[PDB]
């Protein structure tokens, strides 16, 4: 029921190790992401991922309310968990 | 003054 | 911040009544509205000894009324934040709470003003101003929680409109919301699903319109009189539901019946309850109410 | 190359009809998505998706610099013609 | 908006110089700085022919120079939206563009002031000043892609700041920015990748900070002299680069060298140039530079 | 007066 219970969120995962991991498969493991704590922005999240094997890192607006945002990615993972 | 009296503290049932 | 207003433009005149967690105040607020001078307004106030959960209530109040433009909802006019206490400048309703006004007309009422119970057609007129006013925050994607005579305010004109958003909350991501710890809940007001689930959706305000309705007819008089609210809790809980007051009109008792179904989607919707009385308003409706505005589409 | 140019995508869709479409196949098309721009705010988006068979709304800051954002939607995409 | 400025507390002195689709003029400006009754600042605008392109880029500029705060950037001061002509004003740079400067230097020069070329610990100076600039940048995550003597600008008391922010972008996302289509790119300060593959990386600024370093041990003579674009574009693709100036101090010499390493990885970062030259700089270094800064975690 | 001619339209090659 909290962020910090998803599986996909990693607190203050650095930016450079959270490329890392969604890159270590290379674009076998396109789509795969995790979730941080903004490492310049304080407050805010950053949503890591594998774009064909390039990483990429978009801002958001996170951490009451995000009840459904958090829904939404926990379906994404569910589709990434079945491969 | 108010109508307190029109709430009461509570959870759900079931 | 853009509804922030200099403490210095505001100044209170009178108290017009004490709330749970503040006091209302009438006052007057210069440029408040571009084309005024000075507008009289209603000013509500938090007490010091306020919780922090009831300061949060305040401000959510104010907070959702910032994008509310309806002539059948209390409108919002200027928040003071600048330094305590905080301040809520909205419109004055020249006649107080419908609640209030609807025990004024009893006979034995020692303030009764100076005329009878209303009309069949005032009464229609009421609850269209009502349900005009609720379809709007339904439109908006936000749900009342606490529709309820005592939140149902008066203008000078008699126009009734929707008031008090404090437990409102906005749905617009799952056209519900839940509530699952204890907390004050207008259980006399609730629908079945509310009281067992703590779901609250548009159907669930639809069912406390009814009791409005059955309010306005039978002249406030206190719901499910007799009961404890943990009567009231089974007593709804299990498929009951208040009786017709005396005399009331067969055509809002018809209403009324339609807002107490016992499934959600078998009760109406406030759209479809100010179509059904769209022929039997004052001329100046389609003028005014949301239905007939372009924004209905 | 831009928003109109992805097929999860849907312009001028309602509400009302997103929900239907994601929620045709019920809690099976969990995760199955749309964007679209909002009937209420206007100029923003609203991403309407499938969670376990329940329809969600979440309003989105969409519409230059949105182009990772696409790629990320399309990723999920991806995943999802997968199914 | 918080940026926004009354056209009334705008005054336009003089015409400093043309830009490439607008003009720039010097003006005063009233309570822009708080503390400051009138403030002599700097103003750009559009033309009115000015296609929506240019427009855009021109509120590029405005735009990203609302998050930075560093003496070694220009800095933004106001901007004036509300109806045209649109005016970004930000600080005046009393001696203009380093280019310019570095010309008046030239002992021919017809405008030379009165003082003989820059000084080793002159130059060492401005490129520290340059590299602070670049590094605050990188670290916000923006790549300039335009960095060169022109856009760098020189202040009353001659400290060197990073200027003219129309082909910056936000890099937040990737590290990188790439330009697919065609556009007009300052070729002679790129590097071989960007002429390449169109990818612009704080790796590829350091190129054009290399040229810089070249500008300013030359006197701004025009790089790659003779050749033509096209033979330029080739010419550094294949792995060339511009020759030492005259008596080109061999510290200096080593800078350009780590700068126009083939490879991007091979070149030294901005801050790593600082790094270089902390120790044989100005005292007051330390309580400017973004280097010695807090926000340098 | 502005350094137009530092700039040449082009596209990667
Ligand atoms: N569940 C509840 O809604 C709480 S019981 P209540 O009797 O409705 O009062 P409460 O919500 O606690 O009181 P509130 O602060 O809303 O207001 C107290 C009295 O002030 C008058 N009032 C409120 N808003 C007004 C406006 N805009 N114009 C005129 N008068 C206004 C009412 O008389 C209300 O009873
Ligand atoms: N690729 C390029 O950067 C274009 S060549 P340029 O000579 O740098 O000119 P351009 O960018 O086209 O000119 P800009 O609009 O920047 O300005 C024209 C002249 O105005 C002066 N200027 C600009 N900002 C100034 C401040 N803050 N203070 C003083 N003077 C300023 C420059 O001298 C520029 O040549
Ligand atoms: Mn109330
Ligand atoms: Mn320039």
């Amino acid at each position: 029921l909290e962020l910090s219970d998803y599986p996909w969120f990693h607190g203050t995962l650095s930016r450079v190790k959270a490329a890392q991991l969604v890159l270590a498969g290379g674009p076998r493991s396109h789509g795969l992401f995790v979730i941080r704590q903004s490492e310049t922005r304080p407050g805010e999240c950053v949503l890591t991922f594998n774009f064909q094997g390039k990483a990429k890192h978009l801002r958001l607006s996170l951490n009451g309310q995000c009840h459904v945002q958090h829904l939404w990615f926990q379906s994404v993972f569910d589709m990434l968990r079945h491969f | 003054l108010p109508a307190t009296g029109d709430f009461m503290n509570m959870s759900p049932v079931g | 911040d853009e509804w922030e207003v200099s403490r210095e433009k505001i100044t209170l005149l009178r108290e017009l009544g004490q709330g749970s967690f503040g006091m209302v105040y009438e006052g007057n607020a210069r440029d408040i509205i571009k084309g005024e001078a000075e507008t009289r307004v209603a000013v509500k106030t938090v007490n010091e000894s306020a919780s922090l959960r009831e300061r949060i209530e305040f401000l959510n109040e104010a907070s959702v009324m910032k994008g509310f433009t309806c002539h059948h909802v209390v409108r919002l006019l200027g928040v003071v934040s600048k330094g305590q206490p905080t301040l809520v400048v909205m419109e004055l309703m020249a006649h107080g709470d419908l609640k209030s006004y609807l025990r004024s007309l009893r006979p034995e009422a020692e303030n009764n003003p100076g005329r009878p119970p209303p009309t069949l057609q005032e009464m229609i007129q009421m609850a269209a101003e009502i349900a005009d006013g609720m379809a709007y925050l339904n439109a908006k994607k936000f749900v009342h929680r606490d529709l309820a005579a005592r939140n149902c305010m008066v203008a000078h004109d008699f126009t009734v409109k929707i008031g008090d958003f404090g437990m409102t909350r906005d749905i617009y991501e799952t056209d519900y919301y839940r509530k699952g710890g204890k907390g004050l809940l207008p259980v006399r007001w609730m629908a079945p699903e509310s009281l067992k689930d703590g779901v609250f959706t548009t159907s669930s305000d639809m069912w406390s319109f009814g009791v409005v309705l059955w309010e306005i007819t039978s002249l406030a008089e206190q719901p499910y009189q007799g009961l404890s609210n943990e009567q009231v809790l089974k007593f709804v809980m299990d498929g009951g539901y208040l009786d017709q007051p005396d005399n009331c009109p067969e055509r809002v008792t018809d209403l009324m019946r339609m807002c107490w179904q016992f499934n959600p989607n078998m009760r109406p919707t406030f759209l479809e309850i100010v179509n059904l009385l769209k022929d039997d308003l004052h001329p100046s409706f389609p003028e005014v109410s949301f239905f007939h505005s372009e924004e209905n589409k």
